[PDB]
RNA sequence: AUUGACGGAAGGGCACCACCAGGAGUGGAGCCUGCGGCUUAAUUUGACUCAACACGGGGAAACUCACCAGGUCCAGACACAAUAAGGAUUGACAGAUUGAGAGCUCUUUCUUGAUUUUGUGGGUGGUGGUGCAUGGCCGUUCUUAGUUGGUGGAGUGAUUUGUCUGCUUAAUUGCGAUAACGAACGAGACCUUAACCUACUAAAUAGUGGUGCUAGCAUUUGCUGGUUAUCCACUUCUUAGAGGGACUAUCGGUUUCAAGCCGAUGGAAUUUGAGGCAAUAACAGGUCUGUGAUGCCCUUAGACGUUCUGGGCCGCACGCGCGCUACACUGACGGAGCCAGCGAGUCUAACCUUGGCCGAGAGGUCUUGGUAAUCUUGGAAACUCCGUCGUGCUGGGGAUAGAGCAUUGUAAUUAUUGCUCUUCAACGAGGAAUUCCUAGUAAGCGCAAGUCAUCAGCUUGCGUUGAUUACGUCCCUGCC
């Protein structure tokens, strides 16, 4: 229970922290933001980026991983939390990317 | 053990950021409890475009 | 550090089990969520199993958020003695 | 001014601070610290007027 | 065929899911034809966190004034346990809150 | 020879941090604080042309806290060797000792129980230094107009115009002139709020009539009420969601009849007003005294680490800024009218307090409501009222003083504030200076928040009365 001010703060804080955590970890996978949603069962977070075949966990165990994360400390009842990823659709026109695509470039020795 | 931690409920050193964890510049602006120079950063993300 | 053989075994312990551990930055602490094992305990025992590779580190947002190492989940496995059929939310579709 | 060098840590290497007996009968002396930590074994050591117990850290008051 | 009067509290930051869901709202109502009102319109909170621009005293005194606008919005609807649950289910959606703040 | 730059050389723009047209002032004083400095137990410390001067949200009686004048206890991890259950060591009465009911010490000799103590190895306490070892942010050039690149095309190339003579604007903002064609960032677009919707959507946490119940004056049916339900019905109002709505519009001029600019009509309505985001390159501006962001030096128990006390940053012949009341009858005193808006607020406990009493008063309290469009909370001051004061430094001025009485605070002393009554200090419109300002704008009368236990002569935000003066220049400065 709270003030609707002090709600939907902390609900785009929440985009403060799966925009990092997803950051530094992700760093690979193509990162690539996210939709955080509520539907009346879930909060489900579509992790859109541009390799999803090392995300998905050589079965299902890297995707359980982030969220058995997600849940720990967020608190989330073990199912309202499912981590859909999703590639991405139209990659030449993102910028984050093309920029996470010279950081990448540059480490790996180049002129 | 009075011999490892004092008497920090008010003030500043009790509360720190979020983010960094620095005591210097506070938004305790609404259920925020960041600092005062990175907020403005992500934020403009977070929520709070501008509308000037 | 000194620490105990009924917390040295605890914790190797919601490690494997859910495997993954999300355990703040605040030393200074009764109690770690999900461990009675004070926090500071943890954070300082895993700095240890990290260094080795048993284990993962990643930082950021303040808490160290560790996670299981796909192999040195099979040293827990003769720690803590126990099976050799399962693997830990590991394989869970 | 001045440094310790932290207490020894220190050296009675083996211990029967608890009427061996000759031939077949081990028994308990100095009492046995009269609580339920504290269990069985407890051998009191002798200071101050009252007696002194380190199951619990050290503690105890039961003259002698 | 118990009657329960319900009444419908929406808020989000566009102007252009929200507006969506009381057309979508009074009019997958109208449909079932429900005794309702028309989507009222709640005054418009809106906030406005003065911050300076700069790292460091330094440097001009070089400010700010970002903020969430929401359009705050409410409802009405009668109907049973069975055709408020068919309505609260459906309208699904990105962005806004729905409470169902009941009247039994 | 080249432009990133430089000139106290010429030629153009732009802004009341620059002048006109002017208003209210600062500089004078009675006093507020803050920075110079002498003083001192110590008078901690950053900050010094615009970018240091009620500024680190610095409103500090402890504390805070960095200055001392002094008391302690370590809150010395980790390994090694040493003391060695024959006690490593711990603790304390009270008395000697001191602020003291610190066993700080020493007297005693109880207690104490391998957790300590000691060196060796090493750490981690650090508002101690270094902002020029740096991070991050924020000041400045900036209420800025400005960067840069492709393909052309030009011109060994450092490369260039493209980014321009002119007219144009709040503006590299746009027509136009053009071996230059067409784009990116800035600006503008966008977001906040103030206005408008007698159309929608709803309201015993907003108000209408009708309805009684009703309390007065009239009696003429009328007029004045009281009623969180007597009922309902409403939704202008008041809230507030969706929504819409303005574009300089419509002729008329005015011009290269281009971009633009006046004027009058309709209109709610100088970029609709206003903020906020704010490229390009930076500055050795500031900051390790916001940090458990942090290099490298130093500190490590006679510590610069921590903590109980007391004073200290509030000390004055004085120098410099930011500010409050006043030199009046266009005011000071008083009855009697008597009016908003921004807030806030108690939960695990004392935030707002009425009401009804007690107090001249300052207040005390019983008791009340209120986690708030629901309570205190619809009653703030400039003012209209009706006058006393009569040109008397007063009946403008309210300085400095003597006591009491209160209201907080372990501490009220270098009286935190308040009241109760008297002491009745200058100054009789403020020199060389020098600011800020084009519309609900300049300025004054308030108050709610930010401190906070309190103590505002500051910071922020609002409205209630509300005009002069332009609505233009490059004389200046300043920068392009």
């Amino acid at each position: 229970l709270i003030s609707k001010k002090r709600k939907l703060v902390a609900d785009g804080v929440f985009y403060a922290e799966l925009n990092e955590f997803f950051t530094r970890e992700l760093a690979e996978e193509g990162y690539s933001g996210v939709e955080v949603r509520v539907t009346p069962t879930k909060t489900e977070v579509i992790i859109r980026a541009t390799r999803t075949q090392d995300v998905l966990g050589e079965n299902g165990r890297r995707i359980n991983e982030l969220t058995l994360l997600v849940q720990k400390r967020f608190k989330y009842a073990p199912g309202t939390i499912v981590l859909y990823a999703e590639r991405v659709q139209d990659r030449g026109l993102s910028a984050v990317a093309q920029a996470e695509s010279m950081k990448f470039k540059l480490l790996n020795g180049l002129a | 053990n009075v011999w490892f931690s004092h008497p920090r409920r008010y003030g500043k050193g009790s509360r720190q950021c979020r983010v960094c964890s620095s005591h210097t510049g506070l938004i305790r602006k609404y259920g925020l409890n960041i600092c005062r120079q990175c907020f403005r950063e992500k934020a403009n993300d977070i929520g709070f475009n501008k509308f000037r | 550090m000194l620490m105990p053989k009924e917390d040295r075994n605890k914790i190797h312990q919601y490690l494997f089990q859910e495997g993954v551990v999300v355990a703040k930055a605040d030393f200074n602490q009764a109690a770690h969520e999900e461990i009675d094992t004070k926090n500071l305990y943890v954070i300082k025992a895993l700095q240890s199993l990290t260094s080795k590779g048993y284990v993962k580190t990643q930082f950021s947002w303040q808490y160290y958020y560790y996670t299981l190492t796909e192999e040195g989940v099979e040293y827990l496995r003769e720690y803590l003695n126990l099976p050799e059929h399962i693997v830990p939310g590991t394989y869970i579709q | 001014a001045a440094k310790k060098a932290a207490a020894a840590a220190k050296a009675a290497a083996v211990l029967s601070y608890y009427k061996v007996d000759a031939e077949g009968k081990v028994t308990k002396l100095a009492a046995a610290c009269s609580n339920p930590t504290c269990g069985a074994g407890v051998f009191l050591a002798n200071h101050k007027d009252r007696l002194y117990c380190g199951k619990c850290h050290s503690v105890y008051k039961v003259n002698a | 065929q118990q009657i329960i009067k319900i009444r419908i509290t929406l808020t989000s930051t566009k102007v252009k899911q929200l507006e969506n869901v009381s057309s979508n709202i009074v009019k997958n109502a109208e449909q079932h034809n429900l005794v309702k009102k028309g989507p009222v319109r709640l005054p418009t909170k809106v906030l406005k966190i003065s911050t300076r621009k700069t790292p460091n005293g330094e440097g001009s005194k070089t400010w700010e004034t970002y903020e969430m606008r929401i359009h705050k919005r409410y409802i009405d609807l009668e109907a049973p346990v069975q055709i408020v649950k068919r309505i609260t289910q459906i309208t699904i959606e990105p962005g806004v809150d729905v409470e169902v703040v009941v009247a039994s």
